[PDB]
This record gives structure tokens, C-alpha cells and sequence, in this order.
């Protein structure tokens, strides 16, 4: 019925977004995460006398 | 009979039993009354197990190099190692009674299970039971060759068999009835020969490995001086060593026969 | 006419595809081979936390990092201190059949909703001692799946409708709606910065949406079944998916594609949760084979597995300090994993 | 939230009384209750104590023997039964409700307290009165035995006001955690055995008498107080 | 250690006493989900029960000899069943009602029926189903206007079964369609089906003031048939 015009206008906005090239954006997410890669528990563990689960 | 049969099927039982203590507390579905009663039916088989075997073991081991000991204990080593099996023998045989009677109780009164058993009453019930076998122990030692203290055995023994024999005909039959109204409905693309296999290899088991023990002591106590009865009083040894078959056996058909329970079995072996 | 009407459609989705794949010269796998592949990571339960009745469906850290709070079948709320498995609150529930929790974070409060269509805000900071509803806000037509505080006053919600609702606690309103899925809407997340949030709806296809305007600002469509989980990466541009077709895909809401497919031969069953870890380079994704399969961001494979439940795990989130991890399953326990060294 | 005293009154020595403390207005059987007494002139002290549930029950070391503490949820009352009055019971006696989780703030509400006529850690509150008015700073002291700070992380040292013709009221929790209904000019400060109480501005709802508490073992005891004058 | 201990134990395990307080009764209670069609008695069955003992869920709970079921019914959602029945397992039994006096609207009853039986997460839970509005079929198929043979053509060459129970003063022409849309269900239920739950047809037809006593004894036979395939005799 007539409400199938309304997508129209959905898919135009997804259409005329900007995008960025895949390869700035990978590195982008990639950078962020060494950039807290010293600060991340699961990743490397601290020592047991800082960890506060069973010390 | 030579001794190698003891320490083989003795340290079998030994595996099996540790096996599957460790699978019952390392997983967490299996914490029912029942796995309770049969980890007290287990603990009860190592004392039979150990009990059945350090007594011959005692007497090799007094009959060979390691016959470094006073003989002053003698005496002490025989009355515990002689009142243990009065202990455990009876701790087994109320451990197979309290599966039997939980799953009966299970069966028959399935809607009012959990207003009826719960893990407290679970773990009560098995401090109530190794309590009165203890005291049953205590009684044999200090009230020993009495002609009570053997008939109040033998007594007890062929009433918890007909008690659990009637218990597993009550289910087979109730089984009987489901399976054939099961077989009645439309498009049935079944067997009362399970239920059937399974009840004989329960009841049979339990009978032939157990009457022999009590059936020698009965003619003790009746004719001890019969020429039958004699023959059958010299086939002490191997009517121990069908004990321990029992004691061997049980596992393999209460414990192991589980699906889930096969399952923590498999995840413990690769470990 | 409609079929003309499709017809633009059809040439305006080959044209979101062309301009999707033209910008494609490369992927993760591409750039992160020559990075170094982070080792077999080996995490282990170090508390239990026992007391839930029945199956556990949703649990979410505090802001301390130490409060938590998880939901269950039976009907209840528990409040846990962490750090020494105590107990804070154990709140009960109207509707047993409770599908998501979370914790404000100012610490304030807790929400909770389930197949009944209604989410419920109760009050931990009461004068009065104990813990009272506050809210109830029953604009849902559908079962409801996932909450999200964004301050003390606003709330989001998706349902099994195949809509999205922004609410405000102090009138109960429903002051902005999204729509535009045509599935069951499943999980939840906002970003961090609180302005966007994601929702896959059991239509294989996420979408983005603004908090502020309200029209769905971006689509994705990657995968082939029902879309189980989504978690937004701690940079707030990309977020993870884990769907019923055993598979989870990494996105990027300025790349318009998937990045990774997280597919294991092994693995055969569908995602239930999925959460990240602070530095964004542990994936971590719970499962239905009773395990927690720890995968890595960037280099997509497995660095570790989390197996410790009896049952299904369904909930998984992570600390805001970093330092744990807890997993709730369907055997009604939850358990806060942490490393060694 | 609202605790009433009774039972109070004029004791012939040798006798016995029956306090009781009558909550409304919270959850009751959720909080552990105290009971606080004050001689007219002198600090507060410390009397009995009994948790939720009334599993756990403690008594001053002065009046162990004496003394018992009881309480019943259901009516949402607590009762304090004493027997064999000394000479030195003379005492303003108070009711104090507290309760115990992670965040927490024990002994936040003061009851209205009740009177009585009768015919190993110390902190030590270096000053007696302070002249003051109103638009400046102020820093009130108080000294310890013991080192307060615990391994957990928390310190246990409390900052209660009473005011020249009022109740006790909580200022500062744990010596750092501010209360409910206070503005912010409060803040606490300290060594780990020496603690400082800060006040930005004042004003005239901030006169009385400051007391220093600790909670680190069961006899928490007080400071003889700073009294602040205009 | 601290005197901050009553929070580590004097409130921690009061909690959990009220926990292990509260589970007895948790696994006490045996939950049941009711599922059915717009026109059928799912509606008036669920409150005919009650009677007597944009919301979603419509709790109900009752008892039969000291025994608690909690009946689910479940209100307005979405056409689709697929994501929320998850949930429902572990649950004693599934109660589904159809409508027989409907042939137009009984093809896709029999579908969904076989989409709830060959569910992946209800291949443990026995179903129940009541073939409801049974008095209009017995006051319809008399005055003969809709024939059967005409959506289902094997209605034809049918037999009623041997093992059929007339009520007293019935029509025995109009048991044959009984069982036949009663055993359209039951082989939709025994193909693929093995053993680990199975179906418990039931004729009510409006006002059946016995439904509960059927409820408790098919979740009577449900348990009992699955211990006793646990415990290895059936």
C-alpha cells in the first residue's frame, strides 16, 4: 500500500550519509586499543597484591 | 582360593568408587537425595572393600617379610579388622534399601517429592543409618558369639531383600502398565523387556552375590555338623570373594548407568 | 504505481551496496596479521556467587565496579558485593518471567523487564531502608528484552515489538519511539557518550539510531538469522553482534560493513551475550554450548575459553575499572572470573 | 523515620527500669539498632548494641553484667532492660538505628532520647570551646589511640553535631562520606590517628557541640567534645 | 574482621536463609504455559479454572490435592512464537487447546501444533491438548452441512478405532470425526517423537469442570514416565 513510500525516504538517508574508507577506520580501531593495552586487567594481568579478588 | 583375585578386583572396586565420588562433587546438577545415598552406598563399599581384604591381607602379610610386629596387638588388629565388616556389610545393604526406597518414593509420589526429601533429611537419614551401624558393630563385638547377635542378622538380611524385591516389582509393574498404554495410541511407530532386563539385573545380582554369605551362616547356626551343611560351611573364601564382586559390581549398575552422570565421567577422564 | 515504487527501492539498496563495497580495499585480517597475536589468555573462576532458585538472564556491573546486580527466573534481584560474594539486596520481582536487568549509573537505581511489557525502576537509596518500585512504564506492546539507563531520568527500552522507545522515569512518558525493524528486537546498547544506541532484532539487520532527533540513522544487514546480542567497542564507532547462526560480525558505524566473522567449524550453536573489555581487544562472547568462547577483537580467532558453567551461559558483562568478568548461566549461578600472574 | 524514647523518669537507687524505643516510618527489622546515653554535662558513651536478626548482642565493658538489650521486630519496638541502677547512671540515654552493607551509613538517624535521674581504644578532643562567628572557616580536632584506618580501606571515625537543644545528627560517615540531608560545607580530613573536622562557612545552625566516634571494634567511644560560641 | 562484619555475615546469610526459604517452594510448584488460537476456550478455560481454583503475561495459579501449578498465559505479543518460548522450558507441560468446531481454521492449528512439538527447546516437554468447543461440533456435524472429506480427504476410508469411549447417549456419527481430528494430532505427535515426551489428548467442550484433575493426573504420568526412564524400566 501507499505506506511503501515512506522506506524511500529511510533509504535516502542511508544513502547520502558520508563514509569513511574502511582502512582509516580499521586503523582507527585498532589504535584505540593499544593505546590502553597497559591498562587493561584481562589482557595483562597485574599482580596478585594489587588484584582485589583474592589478593 | 590365592590372594592376586583380592588385590585385582579389590583395587577395581577402589577405582570405580573414587571415580565416582569425584564426579559426584564436581558437578553441581547432581546434588539430589539420591546421588547422596549413592555416594553413602560407595563410602560403605570401600569399607566392605577394605574390610574384605585386610583380613587375608593381614594373614599373608603376618606369613611373610613384613612380619615385623608385636604380636601383642594381634588381638586388637583381629577385633577391628573382623567388627569392620559387621560395620560396612550392614552400611551397604541400608544404603541399597534408601536408593530403593527413594525411587520409590519418587515413583509413587511424584507430585509430593520435594514435600518429602529434601538434601537436610538426605544427609540426616544417612547420619541415622551409619549411626545405627555402628552401634550394630558395637553390639557384634561386645555381645559377640551369642546366639542372638547372629540371629538378629540373618533376620535383617531376608527382610531388606524381600523389602527391596517387592519395592522393584511394585515399579516393573507400574511400568508394565505405561508402556502398554503408551503401546495403544494411534501411529505407535517399546519393550517390557528393558524394564524386565533391568529389574533382573538389579534383584538377581543383589541375591546371588548376598544369600550365599547368610545362607552359610544360617547353616552354621543350624546344622554344624552335617555333611552338606559341612561342604557348603568350606566355601568360606570364594563366598568372600563374591562379596566383593558385589562390592565390584554396584557402581556399574546404580552409578554409571546415568546419562548426565556418564557425562561428568567423560569430562573427568580428560583431566 | 507500486511496483515502481520497489523498483526505486531495489536500485536504492543496489546503491547502498555498491557504495558499501566500493571503500572496501581491505580488512582486520589485512592489517592485523603483521600485528602481534595476543597469547592463549587463561582466565579462572575466583567467587562463586550462589543463591538464585532457577536460570539466570541478566546481570550488569556497577559504575564502582564492585556493586552488581543479576536477574532470574524464579522472580528476584540480587545484589552482590563482589569483591566478598556478600549480599546487598535481594529484591522481588512482580513478573517471574523477568528477560534483562540493569544498574543506573549513579548507583541509585535498578531496572528490570521481561514477557511482561513492562519496565520496572526501582529505588536502592531509599530513606526508608528498603527497596521500592518507583516506576512502571507500560508503553510496550511486545515482550521486553534490554534496558539502558542513560542518567537518573532516562531510560530506553526494546521489546519484542519491533520498535524502540526512549522514556523519561519522572513522567513515564515515551518522549521519543523508534520504529522501522520488522523483527523481534533483542538486545541493547548505548554508547559512550550517551547520544547513540543499537538494536539487533531478530531480523539479521542492526540498526543505529539517535537518542535526540529519532529517525534510525544507519542499517546494517550482515548476518543470516536472529541477532542474539550487541555491545558497543569502548571507542563508541563499532559494536559486535551475536546471532543464532553461531556466527558473531564486528561493524562500524562509518564503515558500513562487517570487519570480522567470528565463525568456528567446532562451534555450532548460537550466540546468547556478548561484552567487551575495556581496552576493546578482548572480545569476550558467551554461547550455548555451556561455554564463554573469549575471542580476540582484532585478529579473529581464540585466545581463550571460559568454561566453567554446568548449563547455558546467558549473561556476560564486564567491569567499568577492568579488572573481572562475571557470567551468569542457566544453573543458576554466577561467576566473576579474573586472571593470575 | 521517626524513633521515640519512653520509659524514662526518676530512679530510687537499687531499682530497675524498662526503656524501649518505638520505630515508625522504616523498615525496623532491617536495621540493627544501639543505644547511645550522655551525662548531663559530659560526652556521649557508648551503652549496648543488637544486630538484625539479634544474632549478635554487645555491651559497654561498664555495664556488661548489668544491662541487657533486647528487641521485637514485629511491633517494630526495642527495648533496653536494666537492673540495679548505680549512682553514676544519671544520663540522657539515646536511641541510634544503623545498618550494615557496602555503602551503608550506620548510626545516620538519632532518636529524641530519653532521661534518667538516679539519687581499649580513647580519642581525645584536644580543644574545649572555640569562639567563633559567622562567615569564616573552621577546623575542630580529634585524636585517637589506635591507628583507625582498617586493611579493608575504610577508617571507621564518625562526626556527629548535636545542637545546644537537639538530638545528635550525622555529618560525616567513615570520616570522609557525607550524609543525606547535609549541605556540602562539611568535610573530613585526617592523619589515620589524628582527625580534623573542616567547615567552609558557618552559619547559625552550626553552634553546639561536635563529638569524634569510632567504630572499629564494639566499644565505640567519644571524644569529650568541642563546643562552638558566638 | 572489621566491627563492618555484620554486613559480611549478619546480613549476607539472613538473605540466603530467606533464599533457601523461599526455594522450597520454588521446587514445589509445577509451572505450566498455555498456548492456543484466538478462537478457541484458551480464554475460557484459563478463567472457567480461575473461578474455582497491554499487559503480557496473565498469571494464574491453582491447586489439585496440596499440589501448586502456576498456569502461563501469555498475552499480547507478536504473531511470532519463535524468541519467547525459550524461556518456557523446564517447565512440567505445555497445555494446547484447539478449536474443532472451525475446519477452515483447523489445517494451520494442526501446523502450529507441529511447530510447537518439533521445537528445539521443548523436546523434553510433554504436550496437552485440549480439543476444545466439542459441543458446537457435536450439535454441527449432526445438522450436516460442512463435510470433512473436503479439507481432509482421508477422512474417507476412516475406522474408529477399537479403543474408542463413547459418552452415554451420543451419536456414534459423530466419533469418527472425534478421533479423527484426534489422531491427526497424535500422529503429527508420535512421528519424530522418541519417548521423551508424549501427547495427552483430551475432549473438553466448554464447561468440562474436571480440566484440573486432568492437568494433575497427565503431569502425574509426565513425571512418573520420566523417572521412570531415568530410572531404566520404561
Amino acid at each position: 500500500i501507499a505506506q511503501a513510500r515512506k522506506l524511500v525516504e529511510q533509504l535516502k538517508m542511508e544513502a547520502n550519509i558520508d563514509r569513511i574508507k574502511v582502512s582509516k577506520a580499521a586503523a582507527d580501531l585498532m589504535a584505540y586499543c593499544e593505546a590502553h593495552a597497559k591498562e587493561d586487567p584481562l589482557l595483562t594481568p597485574v599482580p596478585a597484591s594489587e588484584n582485589p579478588f583474592r589478593e | 582360593i590365592a590372594v592376586e583375585v583380592f588385590l585385582t578386583l579389590g583395587v577395581i572396586s577402589l577405582l570405580e568408587n573414587i571415580l565416582v565420588i569425584g564426579a559426584i562433587v564436581k558437578n553441581k546438577n547432581l546434588h539430589s537425595p539420591m546421588y547422596f545415598f549413592v555416594c553413602s552406598l560407595a563410602v560403605a563399599d570401600m569399607l566392605v572393600s577394605m574390610s574384605s581384604a585386610w583380613e587375608t591381607i593381614t594373614i599373608y602379610l603376618l606369613n611373610n617379610k613384613h612380619l615385623v610386629i608385636a604380636d601383642a596387638f594381634v588381638r586388637h588388629i583381629d577385633n577391628v579388622f573382623d567388627s569392620m565388616i559387621c560395620i560396612s556389610v550392614v552400611a551397604s545393604m541400608c544404603s541399597l534399601l534408601a536408593i530403593a526406597v527413594d525411587r520409590y518414593v519418587t515413583i509413587f509420589y511424584a507430585l509430593r517429592y520435594h514435600h518429602i526429601m529434601t538434601a537436610r533429611r538426605s544427609g540426616a537419614i544417612i547420619a541415622g543409618i551409619w549411626a545405627f551401624c555402628t552401634g550394630c558393630g558395637i553390639v557384634f563385638i561386645l555381645y559377640s558369639e551369642s546366639t542372638y547377635v547372629i540371629l538378629c542378622l540373618i533376620s535383617m538380611f531376608f527382610a531388606m531383600l524381600f523389602l527391596l524385591v517387592s519395592l522393584y516389582i511394585h515399579m516393573f509393574l507400574l511400568a508394565r502398565t505405561h508402556v502398554k498404554r503408551i503401546a495403544a495410541l494411534p501411529g505407535a511407530s517399546r519393550t517390557s523387556m528393558q524394564g524386565a532386563v533391568t529389574v533382573t539385573m538389579l534383584l538377581g545380582v543383589f541375591t546371588v552375590c548376598w544369600a550365599p554369605f547368610f545362607l552359610h551362616l544360617t547353616l552354621m547356626l543350624s546344622c554344624p555338623q552335617n555333611l552338606y551343611c559341612s561342604r557348603f560351611m568350606s566355601h568360606f573364601n570364594m563366598y568372600l570373594i563374591l562379596i566383593m564382586c558385589n562390592s565390584v559390581m554396584d557402581p556399574l549398575i546404580y552409578a554409571f548407568r546415568s546419562q548426565e552422570m556418564r557425562k561428568t565421567f567423560k569430562e573427568i577422564i580428560c583431566c | 504505481e507500486l511496483d515502481q515504487l520497489r523498483q526505486e527501492a531495489e536500485q536504492l539498496k543496489n546503491q547502498i551496496r555498491d557504495a558499501r563495497k566500493a571503500c572496501a580495499d581491505a580488512t582486520l585480517s589485512q592489517i592485523t596479521n603483521n600485528i602481534d597475536p595476543v597469547g592463549r589468555i587463561q582466565m579462572r573462576t575466583r567467587r562463586t556467587l550462589r543463591g538464585h532458585l532457577a536460570k539466570i538472564y541478566a546481570m550488569h556491573w556497577g559504575t564502582d565496579s564492585r556493586l552488581l546486580v543479576s536477574a532470574s527466573q524464579d522472580g528476584k534481584l540480587i545484589i552482590w558485593d563482589s569483591y566478598t560474594t556478600n549480599k546487598v539486596h535481594a529484591i522481588p520481582l512482580r513478573s517471574s518471567w523477568v528477560m534483562t536487568c540493569a544498574y543506573a549509573p549513579s548507583g541509585n537505581y535498578v531496572a528490570c523487564g521481561g514477557l511482561d511489557n513492562i519496565c520496572s525502576i526501582y529505588n536502592l537509596k531509599t530513606r526508608e531502608g528498603n527497596v521500592r518500585v518507583s516506576r512502571e512504564l507500560a508503553g510496550h506492546t511486545g515482550y521486553l528484552s534490554c534496558c539502558r539507563f542513560l542518567d537518573d531520568n532516562q531510560i530506553v527500552t526494546s521489546s519484542g515489538d519491533t520498535t524502540c522507545a526512549l522514556w523519561d522515569i519522572e513522567t513515564g512518558q515515551q518522549t521519543t519511539t523508534f520504529t522501522g525493524h520488522t523483527g523481534d528486537v533483542m538486545s541493547l546498547s548505548l554508547a559512550p557518550d550517551t547520544r547513540l544506541f543499537v538494536s539487533g532484532a531478530c531480523d539479521a539487520s542492526a540498526k543505529l539510531w539517535d537518542v535526540r532527533e529519532g529517525m534510525c540513522r544507519q542499517t546494517f544487514t550482515g548476518h543470516e538469522s536472529d541477532i542474539n546480542a550487541i555491545c558497543f567497542f569502548p571507542n563508541g564507532n563499532a559494536f559486535a553482534t551475536g546471532s543464532d547462526d553461531a556466527t558473531c560480525r564486528l561493524f562500524d558505524l562509518r564503515a558500513d560493513q562487517e570487519l570480522m566473522t567470528y565463525s568456528h567449524d567446532n562451534i555450532i550453536c548460537g550466540i546468547t551475550s556478548v561484552s567487551f573489555s575495556k581496552s576493546g581487544r578482548l572480545l569476550l562472547a558467551g554461547y550455548d554450548d555451556f561455554n564463554c568462547n573469549v575471542w580476540d577483537a582484532l585478529k579473529a580467532d581464540r585466545a581463550g575459553v571460559l568454561a566453567g558453567h554446568d548449563n547455558r551461559v546467558s549473561c556476560l558483562g564486564v567491569t567499568d575499572d577492568g579488572m573481572a568478568v562475571a557470567t551468569g548461566s542457566w544453573d543458576s549461578f554466577l561467576k566473576i572470573w579474573n586472571g593470575s600472574s | 523515620v521517626q524513633l521515640v524514647e519512653s520509659g524514662g523518669g526518676l530512679v530510687q537507687p537499687g531499682g530497675s527500669r524498662k526503656l524501649s524505643c518505638s520505630a515508625s516510618g522504616f523498615a525496623f527489622s532491617s536495621f540493627g539498632m544501639h543505644w547511645v546515653r550522655q551525662a548531663p554535662e559530659k560526652g556521649l558513651e557508648w551503652v549496648a548494641y543488637i544486630s538484625s536478626g539479634s544474632g549478635t548482642i554487645y555491651y559497654a565493658d561498664t555495664v556488661k553484667g548489668r544491662f541487657t538489650i533486647s528487641r521485637d521486630d514485629p511491633k517494630n519496638t526495642l527495648f533496653l532492660q536494666m537492673t540495679s541502677l548505680r549512682s553514676e547512671d544519671t544520663a540522657m540515654y539515646y536511641c541510634v538505628r544503623s545498618i550494615y552493607y557496602y555503602g551503608s551509613s550506620p548510626f545516620d538517624f538519632w532518636g529524641q532520647g530519653t532521661t534518667l535521674t538516679v539519687s581499649d581504644i580513647v580519642m581525645t578532643q584536644a580543644t574545649s570551646s572555640v569562639p567563633v562567628t559567622p562567615g569564616e572557616s573552621v577546623s575542630i580536632s580529634c585524636r585517637s589511640s589506635k591507628s583507625l584506618l582498617h586493611s579493608n580501606g575504610n577508617t571507621y571515625l564518625y562526626w556527629f553535631l548535636q545542637r545546644p537543644g537537639q538530638s545528635p545528627q550525622l555529618l560525616i560517615y567513615r570520616m570522609s562520606n557525607l550524609a543525606s540531608g547535609v549541605p556540602d560545607r562539611f568535610s573530613g580530613s585526617g592523619s589515620g590517628t589524628a582527625f580534623t573536622l573542616t567547615i567552609s562557612r558557618l552559619e547559625a545552625e552550626d553552634v553546639g557541640v561536635y563529638y569524634c566516634m569510632q567504630h572499629l571494634e564494639y566499644p565505640l567511644t567519644f571524644g569529650a567534645g568541642t563546643k562552638l560560641e558566638l | 574482621l572489621s566491627a563492618e562484619d555484620k554486613a559480611a555475615v549478619e546480613r549476607s546469610k539472613m538473605i540466603e536463609k530467606q533464599l533457601q526459604k523461599d526455594k522450597q517452594v520454588y521446587r514445589a510448584t509445577h509451572r505450566l504455559l498455555l498456548l492456543g488460537a484466538d478462537n478457541s476456550g484458551k480464554s475460557t478455560i484459563v478463567k472457567q479454572m480461575r473461578i474455582y481454583h497491554t499487559s503480557g503475561i496473565f498469571e494464574t495459579k491453582f491447586q489439585v490435592d496440596k499440589v501448586n501449578f502456576h498456569m502461563f498465559d501469555v498475552g499480547a505479543q507478536r504473531d511470532e512464537r519463535r524468541k519467547w518460548i525459550q524461556c518456557f522450558n523446564d517447565v512440567t507441560a505445555i497445555i494446547f487447546v484447539v478449536d474443532s468446531s472451525d475446519y477452515n481454521r483447523l489445517q494451520e492449528a494442526l501446523n502450529d501444533f507441529k511447530s510447537i512439538w518439533n521445537n528445539r527447546w521443548l523436546r523434553t516437554i510433554s504436550v496437552i491438548l485440549f480439543l476444545n468447543k466439542q459441543d458446537l461440533l457435536a450439535e454441527k456435524v449432526l445438522a450436516g452441512k460442512s463435510k470433512i472429506e473436503d479439507y481432509f480427504p482421508e477422512f474417507a476410508r476412516y475406522t474408529t478405532p477399537e479403543d474408542a469411549t463413547p459418552e452415554p447417549g451420543e451419536d456414534p456419527r459423530v466419533t469418527r470425526a472425534k478421533y479423527f481430528i484426534r489422531d491427526e494430532f497424535l500422529r503429527i505427535s508420535t512421528a519424530s517423537g522418541d519417548g521423551r515426551h508424549y501427547c495427552y489428548p483430551h475432549f473438553t467442550c466448554s464447561v468440562d469442570t474436571e480440566n484440573a484433575r486432568r492437568i494433575f493426573n497427565d503431569c502425574r504420568d509426565i513425571i512418573q514416565r520420566m523417572h521412570l526412564r531415568q530410572y531404566e524400566l520404561l
